[PDB]
């Protein structure tokens, strides 16, 4: 079929959650409180109170 | 102890043994752990100027906050003793429960 | 660039903010907010929205 | 009239495209060398990534 | 010793 | 650091406290002005890469 | 929360605040630590 | 001077401790 | 000790802090307040609870 | 005088006291 490695043809995208990026496993990147939830890149919530 | 799956009155249901429900104790924490939001930094408190309004608190999922104040009341007090006050009363087990 | 274009403090970049006093008729409705800009900063009113 | 107790399921699709997370310090395209990799030329140490 | 202050209810 | 433990039947949790210095210092340099710096070594929770 | 200390720097443990024998009880008289 | 804030046991004022202004105590350090 | 120790003034000790903005959520509860320390007055932040 | 041996309370030596190197404990006296 489609090679998604080699044409660009992605479509695993919706299947993120979330993302937690932590350079030397103190330091939580962009740190900072950056974000809204700053420690970790949350791509989807499935339950959203706030 | 039900003698019969049946429904209605019976004899057999002279049999049936009552057996009270297990003792459920359902309360706020010890020094009230787990009402407010520590070590969360999406919902990370606020203690700041006015004027400024840039965060003094820069709160860690990688701190313990709770724990690092359940140990200090160890250290500096009789943690034995029940302040009502902020809720301290230790988790405290049955020795004789625990070791038969 | 790297000097002078982005701190290094603990700072957000999108801020919650919560009615301070909503007021509630039969035919509509009314949000009252704190829309508070601390020092060093800058606000586009482009961004905010509720 | 006669309509079914609901609940409502949001989702997205993304196709075609990969998560772009820029090491930047304002998140943003500033110049293809980023100012957080030139801080890292400036400090001349190394970190681990987890 | 004679430093120590004096009990008292209180005080 | 290679932990061997006893076998349970529960998905269990390993909490290990790195021990290190975890301190503040406060600044209030004028009225309503709140500065603090913090640090903890070695597991800073900011390097050259935030 | 610690005990007592003499400047001599050098830092020099204090042995006031300690247990003895007393005809009178020392609660009345000291601060026992 | 701030000796004049401190209660006086006798004619002296009662000065605390100099060992009593900072505070060490940790985990197990 | 007589003088330099207590003020004269009328003055509280104990203070009531009413929220400027609250908010319930499903899933929290968020209480902003405004923690004024008036001239000459000092707070030692373990008197202060909620 | 020995004063690296002991562990520096801020920056001074937490040494101990003179009067605590020997022992008089004894049943009764």
């Amino acid at each position: 079929g489609s090679i998604p490695y080699l044409d660009g043809t992605f479509y695993l995208n919706h299947t993120f959650k979330k993302v937690a990026i932590t350079f030397d496993s103190s330091v939580s990147w962009p740190g900072n409180d950056r974000l809204l939830t700053p420690n970790e890149f949350e791509i989807k919530r499935s339950v959203d109170g706030e | 102890y039900m003698p019969t799956i049946k429904e209605g009155n019976s004899r057999e249901l002279m049999g049936q043994q009552s057996m009270p429900n297990r003792p459920n104790y359902i309360a706020f924490r010890d020094n009230f752990i787990g009402l407010m939001y520590y070590n969360s930094t999406g919902n990370m408190g606020v203690l700041a100027g006015q004027a400024s309004q840039l965060n003094a608190v820069v709160d860690l999922q990688d701190r313990n906050t709770e724990l690092s104040y359940q140990l200090l009341l160890d250290s500096i007090g009789d943690r034995t003793r029940y302040f009502s006050m902020w809720n301290q009363a230790v988790d405290s087990y049955d020795p004789d429960v625990r070791i038969i | 660039p790297t000097h002078d274009v982005t701190t290094d403090r603990s700072q957000r970049l999108t801020l919650r903010f919560i009615p301070v006093d909503r007021e509630d008729t039969a035919y509509s409705y009314k949000a009252r907010f704190t829309l508070a800009v601390g020092d060093n900063r800058v606000l586009d009113m482009a961004s905010t929205y509720f | 009239k006669t309509a079914v107790d609901s609940i409502t399921q949001k989702k997205f699709l993304c196709d075609r495209t990969l998560w772009r997370i820029p090491f930047s310090s304002n998140f943003m395209s500033m110049g293809a060398l980023t100012d957080l990799g030139q801080n890292l030329l400036y400090a001349n140490s190394a970190h681990a990534l987890d | 010793g004679l430093r120590f202050p004096s009990k008292m209810f209180g005080g | 650091m290679t932990f061997e433990v006893d076998p349970m039947d529960e998905p269990t949790l390993l909490y290990v406290l790195f021990e290190v210095f975890d301190v503040v210092r406060v600044h209030r340099p004028h009225r309503g002005v709140i500065e603090t710096v913090y640090l903890r070594t070695p597991f800073s929770a900011g390097n050259a890469t935030t | 929360p610690r005990p007592p200390v003499e400047e001599p720097a050098v830092e020099t443990v204090s042995p006031e605040g300690r247990g003895e024998k007393r005809p009178r009880p020392d609660r009345e008289e000291t601060l026992v630590t | 001077n701030f000796a004049s804030l401190a209660p006086r046991h006798g004619s002296r004022p009662f000065m605390g401790n100099w060992q009593d202004i900072g505070t060490s105590n940790m985990s197990g350090g």
